[PDB]
């Protein structure tokens, strides 16, 4: 089994046999191929999930502070 | 049967499907599989059944007006 | 630049860039068949619309010209003294 | 529709970072789009002034805490609206 | 519940008019920052405090990130667990 | 330009002829101002009358199958 | 400038015509024709719905009360 | 002779003619196919004649023949407003089942046609017989010809698939046999009119329920138990898959209006919470795993499990609305599941020879007509208004909620998750990129055969979704005799 | 008239969608646009007629769902709130069609686009003119289908596919 | 009252909607009992349908003043909504209940 | 009831069941294909006899114990002794899944055998007229309303005459609120 890495992270400029999905013809596929493809839920890489809970926590506190 | 059109059958994808169709031959009883096999089959349906038992005929909204109560029991 | 497309593909909505030569004649024919269906639907409404209030005798209300319930009222109201 | 015209007028590009000038090239679009932004911000005597600002004053009009809170909250919403416009 | 009479008479002129002042104040401020003093915003973007506040809003309160990862991808793995295990 | 023309097609006529046929048949089969059904309507209700013919046949069968319900108990529950 | 309309309907190339396979005969005359004849006859079928019956009585019960107006 | 026996004898006459024409001629197989299709047209013609003469508010069985020559096992054929539409669905479906698979069989064509003509007889019988032991006889005679319909005309995993349906359906049906045998011994017969009179003691009804439900949970099928369907409804030929899903799946839906609702009411009432828990789980677990299915035909089969749960919860609501919505959703699934097996197992598998969804993409670009019908079928499977499927779900869910409000709320998740699997499959095959690169050459769009069976099936779904009273008027009076209950000022009148 | 407002946007869509071959790109554009234009005048008239005279309009055509206690009609009611909603709906639909005669001028598929536009207008009319909550739900779902069909109009863009699934399931 | 239609004779129950004093082994009488209970319950629910249709017209006739002018129709409709449901006969067939 | 000495009875099963398994090991040695000797019955096939002894002793003891604990005699105890028997069955094979699987398979049989009645000996005879018993249950078509209410209960759409007045009482006793629905009509 290959690593479970989404093809959203592959290069959008390589010599892919299938440019739309970023795949070469006989390449091995992870068993989770259905949901690793270009038409699958997106991976957001702006911040780590732990830090986001903090920042959305800060917005909530300020909103409560304005309410108070 | 009928001859189909030419398909670039992918050696990779064919064996992926051949993996899935034959997958069950390799399932084993481990500590991990029992945990999932116990939660989905027993806990979650038992939990649903308990709520279904305790709320049976508990509430009726039919014709109920103000001054009357939704609870039937 | 117009996209290259396969010419063997048949599509009810034309496909790519499809305009026939006779399109004005086809368009005209479709206009009448629409206008005929709408006319049947209008005669239906005229005879099945239901109002509990009746329009004033003097204010603009072009429905008074085609709806039976209203027209029967004003015809009856046009009988007094 | 106004912002639809500016996207078409260039390359079907959509990014603000690569648009500039274009006030002389698109005289009608800017005015009409500024017709819209003046009412979007509810500039006095626009179509938005008679609706958007009545909710703000009717919010404070309902003399309750929740009414006052949403006045303050929606007022901040107004100021950031004027900002991105 | 009605508030029309109060909103017509009770509200003071300050809160009745306040959105106009804010719009006329921050508009000239925004034009000045966007054109006259085109350096303050970059200090903000390239401050670390502003680098984070900027990316919190550009990323839409991180809502999509959380839904897609915690809600949507949970359902796909639940479906996988039921199918495989 | 070109001169490849398009016939309106059979689908156009079946759809229009379908719409015409429904309105024509529906208007024909209406009962009327007050009662007075059509000759076809009088024919239809006549053929499928069965005023008591199902009730008379089902009553006999229920009686006999009740009777053999009793008779099978009697024969299968006899003293050894 | 618009291109000419095109396409092989049923995959029939512009030279030849659709060859009848066999099904077309009974499916178009028997299968569909049975449904049109069913639809035409369904109009004259009498209505034995429980509602048409229950409405006529239930109107007469309400007519005794002031709830519905009686013509007589 | 009765007119309900004419429905049975015509397919029997058709089997005789297919086997005795080659004796009047090396005759062509085309003439084998025409005879079988004409003879399923006649059954449809007769069945509509029966429907014109039906009486929509009669509480006696209709089209009965007085036998008065009693034996041990006698066929009694009656039609009722709760069974009429199941018969009509059978007779409309079986011609499309033949036309759908017209060029795809290619070998053993006589045997194929003789099995389907045999199947139509047995499935017509199961709705027409007036005994519960007679019901069981035909409910299980369909089992041998289906073992052979899959092993002769099935796909690669056909052998295991044919063993699964036969053995699961045999096992589950033998717990129903024990309960039928108990009812007959207590009452003396299994003729409907004598059973519905009789009221069993609570404990006996609690043990007849355990036995009729084991069977129907095996034959719904519920989630824990559906491993035969994911094999049989996929490895089978296209015509086999249409009958199995549209008609065979409903044998237990119509078998609850006969075997449970009128003769075991106290058990049905006190055990409903167990049914609803099972039904809620199969609405979720089946919906979750219909997302992750890489076989297109298997994805359609898994959809049927989630649909069947909604109608099973409707038939256990003790409400007039969930009972009629259950029949409507049974009919609705019949037309729509038929079309999606026609799309999956009969068009893509005809052109690609594969069912893996990895090879498909952007089929709208070269088959616009397939895309149009595939999307309408996919939206009915998603329970979208203007289709008969939406009405069946709305009324099924309402009764589930009025009876036990918590399970209906978990059943209503279907609204969200049926839409998620249906759109995701449609978007992956028709949309979702460009024409896939695994397609070495181009693929023709729909043939005139493929267009007109999809068009026929889609038309039934819409017109019945606009005017469901075409089916509701027959159901109201007859359904009104399987409800159990009283209201305080309306009961025990003087 | 009132039941003609409902029907015209529907009819134009049928011609443009299943008959785009026959009328062509221009033929579809005229019928789709003009049919929606006509509906807009009919609804300007209905505003003065219903609102400015306080005369609600009822029509009932046939049953949809007829079970005991549950009778939902294929019926419509024009009241003060109804006619207010139609005026923005029909003008903005009427003008966006005219706008689109030039915006989509280079697109390969105009008969499909203008069909979806007419179809969308029909569904908002159904949504705001129903008698009951359940026929309201036909337009509520109908506009949902029409949105998915138009966020995904260029179905060859995977981004467009993702956003249409998101519109649909949310 | 409205004249009783000809179609309203072949389906008019001839029997009181009860099971008291009804021999069950007499199938015709038992089936007619069953039919007599089904039709009373159905007339009761169609009585609500008609009152609800009148209420609807009263609502659109009076508009703002619906809250005062349509209450008698409201009262009748809300009584039928709890008094009438189609519950079948199966319970009444299998149980005997008396006033005492 | 009369308490029973669990340890005594438990040994009896060990000797009864183990005694039979000792005869099975005797078959194994007699059919041995080599010159294994007489004492091989206790060395080569001893584990065969031990597992019978283990299973027999667990079952009768655990059942007799569970009989004492619940102070009742019924089909249930034949279950508890059954599960503890299959539990001991799987202890030999050393696999955890077989411990649960054997116990489930073992205990479900023994409960099913008992609850269904003793079939393998003489089935219990009620000694009553079968024609009367069968005919009563065929013609017992109606029941007293009170009888059905006990099993199902009033409610869930079973609203017997007087349900509202009783419901008034039930709600008043529990919630403590007087029921007084609104007239919903401004006149009378
Ligand atoms: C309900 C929900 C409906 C949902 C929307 C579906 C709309 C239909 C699909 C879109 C239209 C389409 O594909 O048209 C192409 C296709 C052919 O287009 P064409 O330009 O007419 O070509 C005519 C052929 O050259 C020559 O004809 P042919 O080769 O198509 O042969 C078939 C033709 C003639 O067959 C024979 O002569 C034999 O018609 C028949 O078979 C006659 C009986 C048809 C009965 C249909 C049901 C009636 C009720 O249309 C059809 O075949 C459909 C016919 C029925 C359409 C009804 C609905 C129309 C729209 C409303
Ligand atoms: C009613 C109007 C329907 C218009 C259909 C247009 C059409 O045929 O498009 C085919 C089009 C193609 O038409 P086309 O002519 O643009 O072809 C473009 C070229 N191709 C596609 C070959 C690359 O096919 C599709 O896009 C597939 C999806 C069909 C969507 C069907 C729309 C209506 C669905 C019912 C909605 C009801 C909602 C109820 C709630
Ligand atoms: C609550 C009930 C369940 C809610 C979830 C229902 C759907 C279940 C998952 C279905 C996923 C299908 C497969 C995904 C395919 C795909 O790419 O979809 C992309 C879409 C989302 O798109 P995206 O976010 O991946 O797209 C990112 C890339 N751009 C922005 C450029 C397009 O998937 C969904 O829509 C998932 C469902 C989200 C539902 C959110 C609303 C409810 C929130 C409640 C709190
Ligand atoms: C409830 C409580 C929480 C909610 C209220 C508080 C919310 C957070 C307030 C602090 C952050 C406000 C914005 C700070 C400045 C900033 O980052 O603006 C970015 C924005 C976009 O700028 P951009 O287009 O990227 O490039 C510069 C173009 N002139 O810049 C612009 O649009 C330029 C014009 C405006 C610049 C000044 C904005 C001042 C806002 C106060
Ligand atoms: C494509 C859509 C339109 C399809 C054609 C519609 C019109 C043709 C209808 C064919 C069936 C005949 C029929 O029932 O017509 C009824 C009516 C015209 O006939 P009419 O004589 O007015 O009937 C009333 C008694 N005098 O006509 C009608 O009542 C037509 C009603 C059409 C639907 C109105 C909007 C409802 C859905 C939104
Ligand atoms: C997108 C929607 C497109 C719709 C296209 C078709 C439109 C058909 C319009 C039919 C208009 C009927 C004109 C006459 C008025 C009704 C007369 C009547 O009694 O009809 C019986 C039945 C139900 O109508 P009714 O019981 O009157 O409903 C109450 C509100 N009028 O009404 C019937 O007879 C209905 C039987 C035909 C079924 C129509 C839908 C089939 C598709
Ligand atoms: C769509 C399906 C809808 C039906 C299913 C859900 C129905 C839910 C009905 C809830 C209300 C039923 O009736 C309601 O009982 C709850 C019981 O806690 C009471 O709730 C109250 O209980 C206590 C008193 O005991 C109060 O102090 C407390 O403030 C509040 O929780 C309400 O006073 C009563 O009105
Ligand atoms: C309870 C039993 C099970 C129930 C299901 C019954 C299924 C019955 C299947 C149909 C009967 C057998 O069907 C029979 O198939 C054989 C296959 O060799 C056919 O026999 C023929 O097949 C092909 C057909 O082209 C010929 O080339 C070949 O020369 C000849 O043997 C018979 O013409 C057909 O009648
Ligand atoms: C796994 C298998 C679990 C058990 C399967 C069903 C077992 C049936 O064995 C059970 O025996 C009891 C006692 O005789 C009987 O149960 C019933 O018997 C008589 C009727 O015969 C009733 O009046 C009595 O109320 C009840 O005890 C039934 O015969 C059956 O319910």
């Amino acid at each position: 089994n290959p690593p479970r890495i989404k093809r959203q992270f592959r290069d959008p400029h390589a010599d892919w046999w299938d440019k739309q999905e970023r795949r070469n013809f006989g390449e091995p596929v992870h068993e989770d191929h259905d949901i690793l493809g270009m038409f699958s839920p997106y991976e957001y890489t702006w911040i780590t999930p732990g830090k986001g809970l903090f920042q959305i926590g800060l917005f909530i506190a300020s909103f409560l502070g304005l309410c108070y | 049967g009928l001859q189909h059109y030419k398909i670039a059958m992918d050696p990779a994808l064919v064996r992926l499907g051949s993996m899935i169709s034959n997958r069950y031959k390799y399932f084993r009883w481990t500590k991990r599989t029992a945990l999932v096999s116990f939660m989905y089959v027993v806990v979650v349906p038992s939990t649903i059944g308990y709520l279904a038992y305790k709320t049976d005929g508990l509430w009726d909204l039919r014709a109920k007006r103000r001054g009357d109560l939704i609870s039937e029991r | 630049p117009k996209i290259p497309y396969p010419k063997h593909v048949w599509s009810p909505a034309g496909g790519w860039y499809a305009q026939p030569a006779n399109w004005k004649q086809n368009t005209a024919i479709f206009g009448l068949v629409i206008f005929g269906i709408t006319a049947m639907v209008w005669k239906y409404s005229a005879e099945h619309e239901v109002r509990h209030k009746m329009p004033e005798p003097d204010r603009f209300y072009p429905s008074r010209y085609w709806v039976k319930q209203i027209k029967d009222y004003e015809r009856a109201q046009k009988e007094k003294q | 529709l106004g912002a639809g015209s500016v996207i078409h007028a260039v390359a079907d590009n959509q990014d603000f970072r690569k648009f500039g000038g274009l006030i002389s090239y698109l005289p009608l679009t800017y005015s009409v789009m500024l017709i819209a932004s003046l009412s979007l911000v509810a500039f006095p005597f626009m179509t938005g002034f008679y609706s958007k600002d009545f909710i703000l004053e009717s919010a404070y009009g309902q003399f309750s805490f929740s009414g006052v809170a949403v006045y303050i909250i929606a007022t901040i919403g107004a100021i950031f609206t004027t900002l991105y416009s | 519940h009605e508030i029309m009479i109060d909103t017509e008479f009770a509200v003071p002129v300050l809160f009745k008019l306040l959105p106009f002042i804010f719009t006329i104040s921050f508009s000239v401020i925004a034009l000045t920052l966007s054109e006259l003093l085109s350096e303050l915003v970059i200090y903000f973007k390239f401050s670390r405090f502003g680098y984070n506040i900027f990316g919190f809003f550009n990323q839409r309160f991180l809502i999509e990130f959380f839904y897609n990862k915690y809600i949507t991808n949970l359902i796909l793995n639940l479906g996988g667990q039921i199918t495989k295990i | 330009g070109h001169n490849v023309e398009e016939p309106l097609g059979a689908a156009f006529y079946i759809a229009v002829g379908g719409i015409a046929s429904s309105f024509v048949i529906y208007n024909i089969s209406r009962p009327g101002p007050n009662g007075e059904p059509s000759s076809l309507h009088k024919w239809f209700s006549k053929i499928s009358d069965y005023k008591d013919e199902w009730e008379t046949r089902n009553t006999l069968m229920a009686a006999a199958l009740e009777q053999a319900a009793h008779d099978k108990h009697l024969l299968l529950t006899a003293e050894r | 400038q618009y291109d000419p309309p095109t396409g092989w309907l049923w995959g029939v190339r512009p030279g030849e015509k659709y060859q009848n396979e066999g099904w077309e005969g009974p499916f178009f005359y028997g299968f569909w024709g049975s449904l049109i004849v069913f639809a035409i006859a369904y109009a004259y079928k009498p209505d034995t719905s429980i509602q048409t019956w229950a409405l006529e009585e239930a109107r007469r019960r309400l007519e005794a009360e002031g709830i519905l107006e009686d013509p007589n | 002779m009765s007119l309900l026996y004419v429905l049975l004898i015509i397919p029997i006459i058709g089997i005789f003619l297919i086997s005795t024409i080659d004796s009047f001629y090396f005759f062509n197989v085309s003439y084998y196919k025409k005879i079988a299709l004409i003879t399923t047209i006649l059954n449809l013609i007769v069945s509509l004649i029966i429907y014109i003469l039906f009486d929509f508010s009669n509480n006696q069985f209709q089209f009965i023949q007085e036998n008065l020559d009693l034996s041990f096992y006698d066929i009694y054929l009656g039609v009722d407003g709760v069974s009429i539409y199941f018969v009509l669905l059978t007779t409309i479906i079986m011609p499309i089942a033949l036309v759908s698979n017209w060029n795809s069989i290619t070998n053993n064509i006589k045997s194929y046609l003789i099995i389907m003509l045999l199947l139509e007889t047995l499935l017509l019988a199961v709705f027409l017989v007036l005994d519960v032991l007679l019901f069981y006889i035909f409910f299980e005679s369909i089992l041998p010809p289906l073992f052979i319909l899959i092993g002769l005309f099935g796909s690669s995993n056909k052998v295991r698939a044919s063993f699964y349906i036969f053995l699961y359906t045999l096992l589950g049906s033998l717990f129903l046999l024990l309960s039928i045998l108990t009812m007959s011994s207590i009452v003396g017969t299994t003729y409907f009119d004598v059973l519905l009179k009789s009221s069993f003691e609570y404990t006996t009804q609690l043990f007849l329920f355990f036995g009729i439900f084991i069977a129907f949970a095996v034959k719904t099928p519920v989630w824990g138990l559906n491993s035969w369907l994911l094999r049989a409804h996929v490895e089978s030929p296209l015509g086999g898959s249409i009958v199995l899903a549209a008609i065979v799946l409903k044998l237990s839906l119509y078998g609850v209006f006969r075997l449970i609702l009128p003769i075991l009411p106290q058990a049905s009432l006190n055990l409903t919470y167990i049914v609803y828990a099972i039904g809620a789980i199969t609405v979720l677990y089946a919906s979750f795993s219909t997302l992750r299915t890489v076989d297109v035909k298997e994805l359609i089969a898994y959809s049927s499990v989630a649909h069947a749960a909604i109608y099973l919860m409707g038939v256990f609501s003790n409400t007039i609305q969930g009972l009629e919505g259950a029949i409507l959703l049974g009919l609705a699934h019949g037309f729509v599941s038929s079309g999606l097996f026609i799309c999956a197992g009969g068009i893509l598998y005809d052109r690609t020879g594969t069912r893996l969804i990895y090879f498909f993409r952007g089929l709208t670009q070269i088959m616009p007509l397939f895309s149009l019908f595939f999307f309408i079928l996919c939206l009915g499977n998603a329970g979208t208004p203007l289709t008969l499927n939406f009405v069946g779900e709305f009324m099924s869910l309402y009764g589930t909620l009025e009876r036990l409000p918590i399970a209906g709320m978990l059943a209503s998740t279907s609204i969200i998750f049926s839409a998620a699997y249906s759109i995701y499959m449609y978007n992956r095959i028709a949309f979702g990129g460009s024409v896939s690169l695994y397609f070495i050459d181009c693929f023709r769009d729909l043939t005139k055969r493929e267009f007109f069976i999809l068009f026929t099936l889609v038309s039934f779904t819409v017109i019945l979704g606009i005017y469901p009273s075409f089916v509701l008027d027959g159901l109201h009076y007859n359904i009104s005799s399987v409800v159990y209950g009283i209201e305080p000022n309306a009961s025990y009148l003087t | 008239m009132y039941l003609s407002i409902i029907i015209l946007p529907l009819l134009g869509s049928v011609v443009s969608g299943f008959f785009g071959r026959k009328v062509g790109v221009s033929g579809a554009q005229l019928i789709t646009c003009s049919s929606v234009i006509i509906t807009t005048i009919l609804s300007i008239i209905a505003f003065f007629e219903v609102g400015f005279n306080n005369i609600p309009v009822t029509i009932n055509i046939f049953r949809w769902i007829d079970s005991e206690w549950f009778i939902i009609n294929w019926g419509f009611q024009y009241d003060s709130l109804t006619v207010s909603m139609l005026i923005p709906v029909l003008i903005i639909s009427s003008l966006v069609h005219i706008y689109s005669i030039s915006y989509m001028s280079s697109d390969p598929h105009n008969q499909r686009f203008f069909s979806y536009l007419s179809l969308f207008t029909f569904m908002m009319i159904i949504l705001v003119t129903a008698n009951n909550y359940l026929l309201m739900f036909v337009g509520w779902e109908g506009v949902g289908v029409c949105s998915y069909l138009l966020v995904s109009f260029w179905f060859t863009r995977i981004a467009a596919n993702q956003s249409s699934i998101s519109a649909f399931l949310t | 009252p409205t004249p009783e239609s000809e179609a309203f004779l072949a389906k008019k129950p001839q029997v009181p909607p009860t099971f008291d004093g009804v021999d069950y082994e007499d199938n015709k009488r038992l089936k007619q009992a069953q039919d007599a209970i089904i039709r009373e319950q159905w007339v009761q629910v169609m009585m609500g349908r008609l009152v609800r249709e009148e209420l609807s017209k009263c609502y659109y006739r009076e508009g703002v003043n619906h809250l005062e002018k349509c209450g008698k129709l409201r009262e009748r409709y809300l009584q039928l909504l709890a008094n009438a449901k189609v519950k079948g006969y199966l319970f009444e067939q299998q149980n005997y209940w008396s006033k005492e | 009831y009369h308490p029973k000495d669990a340890v005594h009875l438990g040994l009896k099963g060990a000797a009864v069941v183990g005694g039979i398994g000792l005869l099975f090991a005797a078959v194994r040695t007699s059919l041995a294909r080599k010159n294994v000797g007489p004492w091989a019955i206790f060395t080569r096939n001893g584990k065969l006899a031990a597992t019978f002894a283990a299973v027999g002793g667990a079952y009768d003891f655990t059942r007799a114990a569970a009989a004492n604990l619940r102070e009742k005699e019924d089909w249930v105890n034949n279950g508890i002794g059954g599960l503890f028997a299959g539990a001991t069955m799987g202890l030999t094979t050393g696999r955890i899944p077989r411990v649960l699987g054997f116990a489930a398979l073992t205990g479900v049989v023994l409960a099913t055998a008992e609850y269904a009645g003793s079939g393998l000996r003489g089935v219990f005879k009620r000694d009553v007229d079968e024609y009367e018993r069968k005919e009563f249950l065929r013609k017992n078509r109606r029941r007293p309303i009170e009888e059905t209410l006990a099993e199902i209960g009033e409610g869930r759409g079973i609203k017997p005459p007087g349900y509202y007045e009783r419901r008034a009482q039930r709600l008043k006793e529990k919630y403590g609120v007087d029921i007084n629905p609104v007239c919903a009509d401004p006149d009378q």
